């Protein structure tokens, strides 16, 4: 659904500590500015990526607090409140794997 | 009196279906809402 | 009523988007990203690229050609390196683009030249319509949608126990507005009384858990008698 | 993700349409079955065993994941291209890429400025290109994974928000419900089927 919302500073990958080899990366012109833009467009794509697949719903809703659903069993899927983070039996070994 | 503030985002209002073995919810009146979608 | 809410809906769709300014937001950024990637592509004319003058036409005249020669090998590594960027990001963005394009075809043929049953795909609810405008660069659709307002609880059964054998609503949902049941439809409280026509036989009362004793109107039997 | 499914198991597709409405949840699955031509008959015939294996099958998803470790395999090589990408990207600055130093502050130290500049050039060249490579196939793969975002927003809308009629969209079958599972960087759908 994403992707590792990294960002790369172009004038500290090409360049370190150094200001002679900045300078010279002025002369080049807006590379940089591109690929910092063009990273940035990916962060913000992911970002609505994860808001599209999961923001659906529109108001958060609550299972009720007895399971009665006539012998289905949602156990596995719905959250365990048990552990420190609300998440379902599967999705904890989902985060495991 | 108005100032920047920074807090956890609220997915919205909880809301708890009135869920049981017995109850449904049947609509008596509906909606006819126009959304706008645009595409490139 | 549906030919008002119809009406008003249009109407409040026009003033939304003449109020509001970021409505046109996708068409807007995709213009700009082009302006933009445009300007950028010109404006790389003006960078050195190494060489001692940005501007072709004085390195030619102020150097030898001998010498000039290496200092127009670097201007031109460097505006190809930028044309092959700009040629990059241009095909990108034409492989997304086509990707919204084929959506837009899709919209068109299953809403526009039908109705289409996919859930959210065109607007949020129980799709009914949907009306093309052109948009510079783009199309912009009005998806016409059935949306339930007003809910009521209601006490459902999923069967109903007539004359020792459980009876299941051909179409709809067995409800009870407290004492007397009621077969209603499934998107509209329509109540209608229990009958055979509506209701189809399909056992014993035994099998159902949650089936409740009701009885069941038959329409020939009142004709028996008279 | 449990917003979504406490709206599944309640309501069933009414929370994606406007206003949730409850309904039993025995009830919810007979609408699905009349979703596939399957009368409601069947269902509350057979409500206990359609429960049932409705369990196991969940226990043996369960049991399945926890085992295979191949599972995730579409996260895992996500993850996994990602993070050999940045390796890559980092592991190029020890490349001299023509100059007679990969390291930046030794060309400045041993060599003079004017004589430097020129292997500066060759170093900022060959990390611009190797940058502007990182840069190409990140748009790719972001690209391929937003195809990948509207297919999974597509399947939730069509399938948890609703059931769905197209054929083996949402899982091998007549498509029944399915219940949305948050992973790292991707979406699990158990698609019932
Ligand atoms: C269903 O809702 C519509 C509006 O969404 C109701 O129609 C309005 O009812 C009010 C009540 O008196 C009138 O003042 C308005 O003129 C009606 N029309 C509009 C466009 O607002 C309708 O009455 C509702 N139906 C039921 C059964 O409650
Ligand atoms: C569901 O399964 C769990 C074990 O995962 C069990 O403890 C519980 O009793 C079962 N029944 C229900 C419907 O909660
Ligand atoms: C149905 O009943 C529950 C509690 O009994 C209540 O919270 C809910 O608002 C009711 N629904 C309607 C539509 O009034
Ligand atoms: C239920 O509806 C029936 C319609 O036939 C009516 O006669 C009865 O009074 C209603 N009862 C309640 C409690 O609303
Ligand atoms: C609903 O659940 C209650 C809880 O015990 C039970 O007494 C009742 O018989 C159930 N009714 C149906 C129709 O399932
Ligand atoms: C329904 O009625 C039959 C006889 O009319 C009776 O044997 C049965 O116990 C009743 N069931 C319920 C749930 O009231």
């Amino acid at each position: 659904v994403s992707m590792t919302k990294t960002s790369v500073d172009c004038t500290m990958y090409i360049c370190g500590d150094s200001t002679e080899c900045s300078n010279l990366l002025l002369q080049y012109g807006s590379f940089c500015t591109q690929l910092n833009r063009a990273l940035t467009g990916i962060a913000v794509e992911q970002d609505k990526n994860t808001q599209e697949v999961f923001a659906q719903v529109k108001q958060i809703y609550k299972t009720p607090p007895i399971k009665d659903f006539g012998g289905f069993n949602f156990s596995q899927i719905l959250p365990d409140p048990s552990k420190p983070s609300k998440r379902s039996p599967i999705e904890d070994l989902l985060f495991n794997k | 009196s108005q100032s920047i503030i920074a807090y956890t985002m609220s997915l919205g209002a909880e809301n708890s279906v009135a869920y049981s073995n017995n109850s449904i919810a049947i609509p008596t009146n509906f909606t006819i809402s126009v959304t706008t979608e645009i595409l490139p | 009523l549906i030919a008002n809410q119809f009406n008003s809906a249009i109407g409040k769709i026009q003033d939304s988007l003449s109020s509001t300014p970021s409505a046109l937001g996708k068409l807007q950024d995709v213009v700009n990203q082009n302006a933009q990637a445009l300007n950028t592509l010109v404006k790389q004319l003006s960078s050195n690229f190494g060489a001692i003058s940005s501007v072709l036409n004085d390195i030619l005249s102020r150097l030898d050609p001998p010498e000039a020669e290496v200092q127009i090998d670097r201007l031109i590594t460097g505006r190809l390196q930028s044309l092959q960027t700009y040629v990059t990001q241009q095909l990108i963005r034409a492989a997304e683009i086509r990707a919204s394009a084929n959506l837009a075809a899709t919209k068109m043929s299953e809403c526009v030249l039908g109705q289409s049953k996919r859930v959210d795909f065109c607007g949020k609810g129980y799709h009914l319509m949907s009306f093309p405008q052109s948009a510079p660069h783009g199309v912009v659709f009005l998806h016409v949608t059935y949306v339930p307002a007003q809910e009521k609880n209601f006490t459902t059964a999923p069967a109903i126990c007539h004359d020792g054998k459980a009876h299941f609503p051909r179409e709809g949902v067995f409800v009870s507005n407290g004492t007397h049941w009621f077969v209603t439809q499934r998107n509209f409280y329509e109540p209608q009384i229990i009958t055979t026509d509506n209701t189809f036989v399909s056992g014993n009362c035994d099998v159902v858990i949650g089936i409740v004793n009701n009885t069941v109107y038959d329409p020939l039997q009142p004709e028996l008698d008279s | 993700t449990s917003a979504l499914l406490a709206g599944t198991i309640t309501s069933g597709w009414t929370f994606g349409a406007g206003p949730a409405l409850q309904i039993p949840f025995p009830m919810q699955m007979a609408y699905r079955f009349n979703g596939i031509g399957v009368t409601q008959n069947v269902l509350y015939e057979n409500q206990k065993l359609i429960a049932n294996q409705f369990n196991s099958a969940i226990g043996k998803i369960q049991d399945s994941l926890s085992s295979t470790p191949s599972a995730l395999g579409k996260l895992q090589d996500v993850v996994n291209q990602n993070a050999q990408a940045l390796n890559t990207l980092v592991k190029q600055l020890s490349s001299n890429f023509g100059a007679i130093s990969s390291v930046l502050n030794d060309i400045l130290s041993r060599l003079d400025p004017p004589e430097a500049e020129v292997q500066i050039d060759r170093l900022i060249t060959g990390r611009l290109q190797s940058l502007q490579t990182y840069v190409t196939q990140q748009l790719i793969r972001a690209a391929e994974i937003r195809a990948s975002a509207n297919l999974a927003a597509t399947k939730m809308s069509e399938c948890v928000l609703g059931q769905s009629k197209r054929v083996d969209f949402c899982g091998k079958g007549y498509h029944l419900m399915s219940f949305p599972q948050s992973a790292p960087h991707g979406v699990v759908f158990l698609h019932v089927t």
